[PDB]
């Protein structure tokens, strides 16, 4: 899903793949947390868990 | 206009 | 809380003052709904009903 590796301060997943280039829109379980808030750009929830 | 690339999991 | 009018077009309650000109942020229970959202700018739910 996504998460900074905190050695190499790398994304990966579906959040370093539209931070990172080839992406545009991530329509997927991706949790709204902060430190993904930081650097990509979340709808409100579409489904609350 | 260009075609928008979904990323799902 | 606020809504328009189909008279005069008008917001009445606290998003009738962030709209025009008498506040500046509301934090106060407004429900985050699609005619609100077009005319002031919410945040992330802090609470989830």
């Amino acid at each position: 899903y996504g998460a900074r590796d905190a050695d190499t301060k790398i994304w990966n997943g579906m959040v370093g793949e539209l931070v990172y280039g080839k992406a545009d829109i991530a329509i997927a379980p991706l949790t709204i947390t902060l430190v993904r808030e930081e650097v990509i750009d979340f709808s409100k929830p579409f489904m609350s868990l | 206009q260009k075609t928008v690339v979904v990323t799902t999991i």
